[PDB]
Formats: structure tokens, C-alpha cells, sequence
């Protein structure tokens, strides 16, 4: 069952006191009117902000509540107890039955305490203090909700410390409420206690009530808030995408090259798809290093690099930042800050060939090291040693280039690979190559927020009429504020028109006379009130 | 995909005989091809191989210089042409698929059903 | 390279399990490929290159092994999967298939 | 305060960029120098206090470094640079040289 | 017993006289460091928490 609150949960907001005085006040109340849960006789409740509870009898059937966010061990809760002797307040880590009314653990406590009707409870929990208010009245009814007024008092403050989400209650009819951010205005007697209240978000008569720091209102037309219609979602038009960017020169090529001189191409305006390249699942090495695989298809570049040759197998790894052999040494160095990805997969059926296919060459002698992303194509004599040969032969001349030996009937990692290094690089081009993107198309005749290639802002668009002379990219109004774009992809001008706002104004015959009000919101076209 | 071989029977030790394998369902060309021989009691073993044109034909021992495997994709089959053959090699014979050729290719395989020839 | 079944003929009744072993005279990875001939059919391939099976071969069925030495498992296939196993090499060129291991009961 | 140069002899060509490191037991600042010894010659020094290096050395080299741990860097020295290299302090007394760290290739 | 340092005990302090001279003039703390405030001037001004 559910119940309805008439004006039900009002608590002393703290000490001092006061004589006569419309004290408004912000905190967490229980609005008036609401909708009350009604248990009879029981469940694990939430709590996520206070809690308002009440409960009916003669005899005690309600002996406390407990407290926490697990309701067990392995973190802590609160326990708060009345057997036919008195109150006991207790601070441990507990094991509570699922269905409690003994425990069956006290560990580690951290506190401790010793010592019809309607008897109403606030529970609350601010910053490691958990706060108690309650109130005890007289029932002329036996277990059922009443109508009335009655402030509640505080009576408890534990510096626990403890966290909670959840709560139950213990038996040997309630309700249940739950407490909101709300502004109230309380009527404080002579001798200083709260004998009215108004709740100022109800209807228009407490917002005027609540606007002008009283009870009574006089006859008048009194301004009392404002509308303003709200904007959904956010459009962001774009000109026209741009390209497809095509790498079948960099994969579906006709031919590979060789590794002493390795082929290169960048990357130019584009839409580099990145996410199809991956998912073929046919390769032997896909290796990102300073990028992970699956953010390209959303991270901007400013250039892009591919390099492409043949390599035998048992060389792949030399491809990594900080290798050392022929293929790193002194064919294709990469430096250690890289950011791109190698991916390489076998070739045993296209470049290779029975008798051999000598196309692919690959230095296996230099002076040293070759730094990063530099080539040499100086073929000339190999020098040994103390000798002057210097391009003879024979005794221990040569030349520096040795083909590769390429037949299918060879074992793997004899085998050509087919190897295309991608690098990256990102300091200040404004517009490069970006991934697979996407927005959503444009929308007029509502409040909406847009972004317009950079122009930000919120408001009604409209089709134009206003001829953007064929180089003029907005409209500028007196006073400077943007009133006119074009839409870069279909190039047609819209007039921004501002989102209604407004003021809020209530219309009452004065609370002598009726509680009925008007309201009038002011120069706001009347089919976007709501 | 399919794959249906043709050319079986009964010869005598020194005639010829078209081994033909036709094959439809994947792309014929892109993929490598090759034959398989099995004599009635034995295991499995291979004959000869082609590779997605005629540029590099790989054969087994004993069959190199009686066999000349060719395909050709503009009609999409395979031969082994059977030439001059033995009194020994009376056997099953089946076309399959070493596959790959290119990074998009998919490696799938598929073997045929058999041909059986016999001599006198 | 030449492939061998060392394993000879076992009498695994209809239950329980059996484990299928392949070697290799050098290093070959995951490109082996089983196969399952009955007596007078085609040799039905049962898994790509050790470790997914194809279309049509159920869960029983399973494939391992790595380096040179690899393994064929089944958990209790039924009361008919019976016949000789081959595994075959698509490494190089051409394909060998080894020895091949028959069952019996 | 002892000083220390953990990376050993190292095997970098002529070309690309080498970083070497030298720590502090205690907190040194700006007051370290580098010395190159050749096989056999008088340890030249390479650099002014962490940051300047003196007359007749180019400005491949650098020196850099804070806190406790201090990094020399060649950019891209040239066809001879290999020798040992040493760091020293000259915060209190006396100036410990450490360990040293040989090049190869 | 006090606690291990990985999980440090707490306690708040709430409606008290809280003397501080007492607790200092023992004479046998190794460290006794204030550094908001002086440890003369504990025994006169109020607190919040
Ligand atoms: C931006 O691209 C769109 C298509 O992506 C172009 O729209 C075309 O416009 C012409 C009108 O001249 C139509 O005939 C085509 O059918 C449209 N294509 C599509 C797919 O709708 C648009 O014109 C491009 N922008 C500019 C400024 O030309
Ligand atoms: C290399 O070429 C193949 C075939 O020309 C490309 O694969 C095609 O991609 C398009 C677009 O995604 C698909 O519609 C086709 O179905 C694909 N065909 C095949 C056989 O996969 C592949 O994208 C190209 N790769 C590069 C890097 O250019
Ligand atoms: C309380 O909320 C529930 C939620 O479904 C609803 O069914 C019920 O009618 C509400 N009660 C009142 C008094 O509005
Ligand atoms: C009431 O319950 C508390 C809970 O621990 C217990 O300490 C107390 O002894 C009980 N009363 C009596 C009379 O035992
Ligand atoms: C809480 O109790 C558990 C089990 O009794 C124990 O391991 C743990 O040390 C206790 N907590 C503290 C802070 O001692
Ligand atoms: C209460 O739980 C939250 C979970 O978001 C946690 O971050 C917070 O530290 C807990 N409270 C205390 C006092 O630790
Ligand atoms: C309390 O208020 C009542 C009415 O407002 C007044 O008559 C009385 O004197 C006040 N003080 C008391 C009851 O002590
Ligand atoms: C205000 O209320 C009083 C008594 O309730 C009444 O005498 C008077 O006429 C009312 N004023 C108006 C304007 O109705
Ligand atoms: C409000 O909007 C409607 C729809 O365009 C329009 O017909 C009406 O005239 C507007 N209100 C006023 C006061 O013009």
C-alpha cells in the first residue's frame, strides 16, 4: 500500500531560537504531500538521503532499526536496540540474520550504548555525524495516519563516521518517506517553537507565499519566477566529409620493395578507416606501441607515415624499437619515441618462386649503425681491414648486397613477409587526417545546441532569406552577437533565433478571499509553456 | 564451396588419361592447388602442385616426367594429364586446396571426392 | 620434414578418452590440420590449424598442442567415431600427412 | 655519498642517440662534471655543473639532470666517440668519480 | 593496544573540557611537535572539532 503526507517530517533545522519570525530556510525536508510507503505486520530498505518514519500502537512492536550499507561483516553498520529495559546504541561489525528480530556477531565495535501512539523518527547522515529527530504524539486512532501539524525534536548526534545505503527495521504498521533538497518557511511561535509551515514548490500560491517571505498575501500580481524552455541533444553540422583515403597503394600493390631501400608514402587529407585494416584476422604481427588499437578510429593525426618491403621471417622482431641485427643495425633502424604500429603477415605465395626469386636484396654489411628513418643506397666495394683492396675483390673485397633466396619448399621463417610500418606524428596542424567519424544531421524549429564547424551556441534555427554574399561565412548584429550561419555542408543560410525566457508572474485574489491563482508567463508564445 | 574431379577408368601400361578437377563456389584463381594419390590399403600422398598461374610447378618422386600439372583460370580447372604411365600407380586421386595468396584471402580448405583409375 | 603417428591401433571402448599425438621433424606452428577417413570414404578434415575445428565437427573434438608435438582429444564422442586419423602440415611445400593411428575396440 | 652509473657497456653505431645515468646516494645539485677517458689518455672533462659544458666541446654534447639522477646525452657524436665515462661531484668533500660505463658496438 | 599504520584508529571529540597543560608537562614524550598553534595557548581557546 501507499499513503499520502498531509504536512508530515518538519524538524527543528538546528539550536537557536526565535520569536515570531518567518525563518526561510534550505535544507532536506519531506514535501508535503507525498507519497509514503505503508508496510503492515520486514525488508531491507535504501536510505540515499534521510529518512522520515512513523509508527502506530499500545503495545511496542517496533524495537529500532539497523543500519549500513552491507547489513553484515567485512565493513561497518550501526545498531540501534530497545528490549523491555531501555535503548542500546552499538557500533560494531555485526552478522545480522536476513531476517532479523538475535545477531549472531559483535565484532571489533567502535561504540557503544547502554541504559494509540505515534511516535515519528528523521533519520539523517552529514558528514560522519548521524543525526536523530523524533517526536512522540497521542493518537486518537490506533494505526493509522493522521492529519495535523507537529515539528519534530532533535534528540541524538554520534560522531560515527560510518557509511550507509541501506536499513531495515526490527519486530518483536509504518511508513517509510524520504527527504529531498526543499526551501520551506516556517511560522515560529512567541515561545519559539514551528506551529506552520509552508512547502514553496507545491503550486503558485506557495511560490508567491515563499517570494514574498509571508503567510498572507495581499491582493496584487506579484513576479514569482521565470520559464525557460530547455534545449535537447546538440547537432554539430560539418562540411562535406572529404575523402575515402585508399592505402591499396600501400597493401594491394603490385610489388613490395626491397629492404635496403624501403618505400614511403604520407598521408594528405583524409578519412583513414582504421578498424577494417584489423579485423581481417590474416596477420602474422599487428604491434601498436605508443597507441592502443582501438583508439585511431577516433584520434586526429597531423601526418602519417608508411613504410613497406619484404623481410624473411625470423626477422620480424627486429622490427621493434631497440633491436639489434642486420635487419635494425643497418637496414631499417626505428627510434625509441615511436608511436605507430607494425603489422606484417607472410607472403609464402606471392614473392616466392621455385629455382628462386632474386628480386629482394638486403645489406648484410656497413661501417655501423644507421640511425632512424634514413636509407643508403651506396652500393659500392666492402672494405675488411688493414689491406687497401678499395674496390677490388677476393681477398676479403665485396660487395655489400645479398639477394634472398625465396622458394616455397623452405621452412618458415625462411619464408618472405610482407612488412608495412605505420608512424605517426602530432604537434600543431589544425586540420589532418581523423578517423571514422560521426554526428548527427541538422534539426530546426527547436531549441536545440549546435556547433557549427567551431561556432558554438543554443537557440531556434530557421531557414533564411538573407543572400550570404557568395564569401561571407556568418551574420554579425548590432551589439555583436552571432543571428545568422551557413551550414557548411549544403551551404544555405539560418537565422539563430534565441531560446524563450521569461518571467513568471502569479495572479491571486488574495488568500482572504480564495487559494485559486493564475499564472501568466510573460511575452512567451503560449504552445511552449510546458 | 565444391570441387568434382573427372577422368577414371581402366588403361594399360603405357597410354595417357586427362585427370580433370573443376571447381566453382570460391575464386579458382588467388588459391594454390595441388593433387593427393591414395593406393587401396595404403595411407595418404601427394602428387604435384601449382601455384595460382603456371610459373612454378613443384612434383613428387617418381611422377616427374610423366605428369604435367596446368590450370588456367580464364576456364577454371585443374589437369594432372596422366602420361605414359605404370602398371603401379592404379590408385584414388583427389584435388585439393593449399590456400592463400594475398593478405584478404581467407584460407578455407576443401578436398574433392576421388577418381580411381586402374591399369591391365 | 616428415610427419609422424607414433600412437599405434587402440581399443578405447565408446567412452572414456582418447588423446592423439603428431609430431614433426622441424618447427611448425599452428598449421596442422586433422583429418578422419573411414573405411572406403573421403578423409573428412576435422580442424583448422590447431585449434578451431571446421563447420559440422562438434564440441567433443578438440585440438592442441603447440612447438613440435601436437594433440588431438576426443572426450566421448559416441558409438561410432571410429576410423584413421591424419594430420597434415600446410607450413611449406606440399602437405604431408605422416602415418595416420587406426581404433578398434 | 657514493656515487653509481648502472648501464653497462652499450653497443651503439656511430649514429644514433646514447643517454647515460648517474645517481647520488644524497642530494646533489648542480654540481656534477663528466669526464671521457680514451684508453690511455688524461680524462677530459665534458661539462660545467650540469648544465655547460666548457671550450672544445661540441654541442652534441649535453648535460642534464636534477635531483638525484643526471643524464648525459649524444645526439649524434660521430665515428670515434667511444671511451668510458665518468661522473663526478663537487658538492662537499671529496669528489667521488663513481663507477663508469663503456661504449662498444 | 593501538592500531597498525595501514589502518589508522580515529576518535572525534564532541562536548568536553578538554585539558591540554596535564597531558604536556609528563615529561617523557620523545616528540611533542604543535605547528598551527602554541602549546601555551590550547588551555583557552575554543575548538569546532
Ligand atoms: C556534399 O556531399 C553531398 C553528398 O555526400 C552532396 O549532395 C549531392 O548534391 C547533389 C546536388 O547538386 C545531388 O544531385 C546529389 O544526389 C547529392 N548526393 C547525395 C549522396 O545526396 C553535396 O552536394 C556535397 N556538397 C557540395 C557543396 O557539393
Ligand atoms: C585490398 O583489396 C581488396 C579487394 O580489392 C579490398 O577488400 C575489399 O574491400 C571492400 C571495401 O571494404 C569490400 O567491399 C570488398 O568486399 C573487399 N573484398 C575482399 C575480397 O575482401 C581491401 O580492402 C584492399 N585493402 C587495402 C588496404 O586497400
Ligand atoms: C505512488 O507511486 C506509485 C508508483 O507506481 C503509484 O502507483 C501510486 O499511485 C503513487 N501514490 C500516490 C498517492 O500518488
Ligand atoms: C537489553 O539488551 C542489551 C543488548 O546488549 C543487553 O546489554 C541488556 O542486558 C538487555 N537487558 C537485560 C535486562 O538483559
Ligand atoms: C576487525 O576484526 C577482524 C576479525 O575479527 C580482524 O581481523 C581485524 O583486525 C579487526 N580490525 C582491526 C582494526 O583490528
Ligand atoms: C563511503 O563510500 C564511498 C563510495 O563511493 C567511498 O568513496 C567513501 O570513502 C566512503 N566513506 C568513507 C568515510 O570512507
Ligand atoms: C507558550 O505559548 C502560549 C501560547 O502561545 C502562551 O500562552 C504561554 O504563556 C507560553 N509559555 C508557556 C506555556 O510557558
Ligand atoms: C479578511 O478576513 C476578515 C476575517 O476573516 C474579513 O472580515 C474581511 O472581510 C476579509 N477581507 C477581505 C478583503 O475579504
Ligand atoms: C505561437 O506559435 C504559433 C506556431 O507558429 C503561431 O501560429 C502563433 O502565432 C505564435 N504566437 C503568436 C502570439 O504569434
Amino acid at each position: 500500500a501507499y499513503t499520502n503526507s498531509f504536512t508530515r517530517g518538519v524538524y527543528y533545522p538546528d539550536k537557536v531560537f526565535r520569536s515570531s519570525v518567518l525563518h526561510s530556510t534550505q535544507d532536506l525536508f519531506l514535501p508535503f504531500f507525498s507519497n509514503v510507503t505503508w508496510f503492515h505486520a520486514n525488508p531491507v530498505l535504501p536510505f540515499n538521503d534521510g529518512v522520515y518514519f512513523a509508527s502506530t500502537e499500545k503495545s511496542n512492536i517496533i524495537r529500532g532499526w539497523i543500519f549500513g550499507t552491507t547489513l553484515d561483516s567485512k565493513t561497518q553498520s550501526l545498531l540501534i536496540v530497545n528490549n523491555a529495559t531501555n535503548v542500546v546504541i552499538k557500533v560494531c561489525e555485526f552478522q545480522f540474520c536476513n531476517d532479523p528480530f538475535v545477531y549472531s556477531s559483535a565484532n571489533n565495535c567502535t561504540f557503544e550504548y547502554v541504559s494509540k501512539n505515534l511516535r515519528e523518527f528523521v533519520f539523517k547522515n552529514i558528514d560522519g555525524y548521524f543525526k536523530i529527530y523524533s517526536k512522540h504524539t497521542p493518537i486518537n486512532l490506533v494505526r493509522d495516519l493522521p492529519q495535523g501539524f507537529s515539528a519534530l525534536e532533535p534528540l541524538v548526534d554520534l560522531p560515527i563516521g560510518i557509511n550507509i545505503t541501506r536499513f531495515q527495521t526490527l519486530l518483536a504498521a509504518y511508513y517509510v518517506g524520504y527527504l529531498q533538497p526543499r526551501t520551506f518557511l516556517l511560522k515560529y511561535n512567541e515561545n519559539g517553537t514551528i506551529t506552520d509551515a509552508v512547502d514553496c514548490a507545491l503550486d503558485p500560491l506557495s511560490e508567491t507565499k515563499c517570494t514574498l517571505k509571508s503567510f498572507t498575501v495581499e491582493k496584487g500580481i506579484y513576479q514569482t519566477s521565470n520559464f525557460r524552455v530547455q534545449p535537447t541533444e546538440s547537432i554539430v553540422r560539418f562540411p562535406n566529409i572529404t575523402n575515402l583515403c585508399p592505402f591499396g597503394e600501400v597493401f594491394n600493390a603490385t610489388r613490395f620493395a626491397s629492404v635496403y631501400a624501403w618505400n614511403r608514402k604520407r598521408i594528405s587529407n583524409c578519412v583513414a578507416d582504421y578498424s577494417v585494416l584489423y579485423n581481417s584476422a590474416s596477420f602474422s604481427t599487428f604491434k601498436c606501441y605508443g597507441v592502443s588499437p582501438t583508439k585511431l578510429n577516433d584520434l586526429c593525426f597531423t601526418n602519417v607515415y608508411a613504410d613497406s618491403f619484404v623481410i624473411r621471417g625470423d626477422e620480424v622482431r627486429q622490427i621493434a624499437p631497440g633491436q639489434t641485427g642486420k635487419i635494425a643495425d643497418y637496414n631499417y633502424k626505428l627510434p625509441d619515441d615511436f608511436t605507430g604500429c607494425v603489422i606484417a603477415w607472410n607472403s609464402n605465395n606471392l614473392d616466392s618462386k621455385v629455382g628462386g626469386n632474386y628480386n629482394y636484396r638486403y645489406r648484410l654489411f656497413r661501417k655501423s649503425n644507421l640511425k632512424p628513418f634514413e636509407r643508403d643506397i651506396s652500393t659500392e666495394i666492402y672494405q675488411a681491414g688493414s689491406k687497401p683492396c678499395n674496390g677490388v675483390e677476393g681477398f676479403n673485397c665485396y660487395f655489400p648486397l645479398q639477394s634472398y633466396g625465396f622458394q616455397p619448399t623452405n621452412g618458415v621463417g625462411y619464408q618472405p613477409y610482407r612488412v608495412v610500418v605505420l608512424s605517426f606524428e602530432l604537434l600543431h596542424a589544425p586540420a589532418t587526417v581523423c578517423g571514422p567519424k560521426k554526428s548527427t544531421n541538422l534539426v530546426k524549429n527547436k531549441c536545440v545546441n549546435f556547433n557549427f564547424n567551431g561556432l558554438t551556441g543554443t537557440g531556434v534555427l530557421t531557414e533564411s532569406n538573407k543572400k550570404f554574399l557568395p564569401f561571407q561565412q556568418f551574420g554579425r548584429d548590432i551589439a555583436d552577437t552571432t543571428d545568422a550561419v551557413r551550414d557548411p555542408q549544403t551551404l544555405e543560410i539560418l537565422d539563430i533565433t534565441p531560446c524563450s525566457f521569461g518571467g513568471v508572474s502569479v495572479i491571486t485574489p488574495g488568500t482572504n478571499t480564495s487559494n485559486q491563482v493564475a499564472v501568466l508567463y510573460q511575452g512567451v508564445n503560449c504552445t511552449e509553456v510546458p | 564451396v565444391q570441387l568434382v574431379e573427372s577422368g577414371g577408368g581402366v588403361v594399360q601400361p603405357g597410354t595417357s588419361l586427362r585427370l580433370s578437377c573443376a571447381a566453382s563456389g570460391f575464386s579458382f584463381s588467388h588459391y594454390v592447388m595441388y593433387w593427393v594419390r591414395q593406393a587401396p590399403g595404403k595411407g595418404l600422398d601427394w602428387v604435384a602442385i601449382i601455384s595460382f598461374d603456371g610459373s612454378s610447378q613443384y612434383y613428387a618422386d617418381s611422377v616427374k616426367g610423366r605428369f604435367t600439372i596446368s590450370r588456367d583460370n580464364s576456364k577454371d580447372t585443374l589437369y594432372l594429364q596422366m602420361h605414359s604411365l605404370r602398371p603401379e600407380d592404379t590408385a584414388v586421386y583427389y584435388c585439393a586446396i593449399h590456400g592463400g595468396t594475398y593478405y584478404y584471402d581467407k584460407n578455407i580448405l576443401a578436398w574433392g571426392q576421388g577418381t580411381l583409375v586402374t591399369v591391365s | 620434414i616428415r610427419m609422424t603417428q607414433s600412437p599405434p591401433t587402440l581399443s578405447l571402448s565408446p567412452g572414456e578418452r582418447a588423446t592423439l599425438s603428431c609430431r614433426a621433424s622441424q618447427s611448425v606452428t599452428n598449421y596442422l590440420v586433422w583429418y578422419q577417413q573411414k573405411p572406403g570414404q573421403a578423409p573428412r578434415l576435422l580442424i583448422y590449424d590447431t585449434f578451431n575445428r571446421a563447420t559440422g565437427i562438434p564440441a567433443r573434438f578438440s585440438g592442441s598442442g603447440s612447438g613440435t608435438d601436437f594433440t588431438l582429444t576426443i572426450s566421448s564422442l559416441e558409438p561410432e567415431d571410429f576410423a584413421v586419423y591424419y594430420c597434415q602440415q600446410r607450413s611449406n611445400w606440399p602437405p604431408t600427412f605422416g602415418q595416420g593411428t587406426k581404433v578398434d575396440i
